[PDB]
RNA sequence: GGCAUGCUUGAGGUUCUAACUCUGGUCCGUAAUCCGGAUCGAGGACAGUGUAUGGUGGGCAGUUUGACUGGGGCGGUCUCCUCCUAAAGAGUAACGGAGGAGUACGAAGGUGCGCUCAGACCGGUCGGAAAUCGGUCGCAGAGUAUAAAGGCAAAAGCGCGCUUGACUGCGAGACAGACACGUCGAGCAGGUACGAAAGUAGGUCUUAGUGAUCCGGUGGUUCUGUAUGGAAGGGCCAUCG
RNA sequence: AAUGGGUCAGCGACUUAUAUUCAGUGGCAAGCUUAACCGUAUAGGGUAGGCGUAGCGAAAGCGAGUCUUAAUAGGGCGU
């Protein structure tokens, strides 16, 4: 279960951080979620918290 | 002055005159396992409690 | 081989008894898994933690088929 | 820093509240540049301010009782 | 490509004497051969010595090397979870009896709609004590991601369709509790997913799955920014060792 | 059947200084007080400085309120 980070759509750095078996699935997931700037939801997506 | 304070007390405790506030801990470097009403709990600044007063008003040269 | 090794004893146990009153947050019932369901106003949380909702007194009645065990809060 | 209260504006006299009027009447400090005023009480007397700057409740007690808030 | 020769420069090789060197010879100071000075003889840009840096270095020095313990040494044990000891509220010891954790899951989560177990037995092609199918009897003796305890027909168990509420700002009240940490949470405002609609959703049947502070690293941030205008460096918010 | 003391007479152990907190008793009182240093010097001058009369905030800042927040809602601290 490594970590990774959920980088936002639109233009701000807020972003969520989750873990992932990357083991066993690869790819991306693109998780719409809330937006605490412009106040409504909207799909996130990336990995690779360094 | 002959009384000289602690730097560190000076520094974790600003005194105002409700009591002394102070930063809440355990909020550092692994938090992607706590719980948001974990951390929204943690944010503020609390004032200090009652045993721990006559503790630190030593070290805080008050007394 | 060796065994010492006990837990810490979470304080479990049922508040509030037959006749008390209460308020809106109070607690009436640790648990561990329903040996007391949800009566009338009462709340059953996350990990089976009733609490109170609206206020009065507490009864501890005994109902229905299966025979189990319900705190209601009687508004008297 | 520092600030002083309404009912301290009877305290100087010559009824010029500049920055050294509040000095030799020791009313504040010395090295002390940006004053204000807040309301803690009833002036007493019409003093023009000049050079400190008043709150906005302050500002409403000291234009009605005579006094006159310039720079 | 190279042609040439230059201009500079590194690295290597040989040679030369004028620097430095001589615990060489003979004069002089001197009645002394320490020390100088004069001249020949040898070595010669090496040796040697400053300063910056690698290696070796108990030659030498300052120091560290835990506790519980039916004496302490050997062995075993230091944190968290469930049961028993535990005397029908909570709590409660022993090198007292028994067991488990240092995680998994993008569906094993949400929601709407549906549906019931193991076993017994008799019938039935190559299985055959036992696979699949049909049937009667059942009355939880099954199941529950993971130990045991307490639970589970609005099934907390099983299947299918859409999805992201594994949300942000909070939080009256309480339970526990030396303190630091801890547990439950109605309701309000934002914006959402199901459902015809009431309504349900702030992760998983519950309880283990973890480590303060200081450091430093990375995203947002005018809040500061040592004459002024900016920057560096702070601060706050989010998150990593 | 644990320690100490052969008896007498002399000496022999909670002090001082500078800062600060709480009580007792006093002075002036929204104000109280001066340190060095001057001084015919225990008087007098000296109010620089300190504590108070207003807080909340990490800060700018705003002020009987202010911080968090999209907040004008709640809540913390304060009057």
């Amino acid at each position: 279960r490594e970590l990774i980070r959920l980088v936002s759509s639109a233009g701000t750095g807020h972003f969520y951080t989750t873990d992932k078996n990357k083991r066993t699935k690869p790819e991306k997931i693109e998780i719409k979620k809330y937006d605490p700037v412009v106040r409504q939801h909207v799909i996130y997506k990336e990995a690779k918290i360094k | 002055p002959k009384m000289k304070t602690k730097s560190g007390a000076a520094k974790r405790f600003k005194k105002t005159a409700g009591g002394l506030k102070h930063k809440h801990a355990f909020k550092s470097h692994i938090l992607t396992k706590m719980t948001t009403k974990r951390k929204r709990q943690l944010r503020g600044t609390s004032m200090l409690n009652k045993s721990d007063v006559a503790r630190v008003e030593r070290s805080l040269r008050l007394r | 081989t060796r065994n010492g090794r006990d837990s810490e004893s979470k304080r479990l146990g049922v508040k509030l008894f037959g006749g008390q009153a209460v308020k809106a947050g109070n607690i009436l019932v640790r648990l561990r898994g329903t040996k007391f369901h949800a009566g009338y106003g009462v709340g059953l949380g996350k990990d089976h933690t009733l609490f109170a909702k609206v206020d009065g007194v507490v009864k501890f009645e005994t109902k229905g088929a299966f025979g189990r065990k319900y705190v209601s809060i009687v508004a008297a | 820093r520092a600030e002083v209260r309404t009912s301290e504006l009877a305290k100087v006299e010559g009824d010029v509240v500049s920055l050294q009027t509040l000095k030799d009447a020791n009313l504040i400090n010395q090295h002390v540049q940006r004053v204000k005023v807040m309301l803690s009480g009833e002036v007493g007397r019409a003093v023009t301010l000049k050079g400190i700057a008043a709150t906005k409740g302050a500002r409403a007690a000291i234009e009605a009782a005579g006094g006159k808030f310039e720079d």
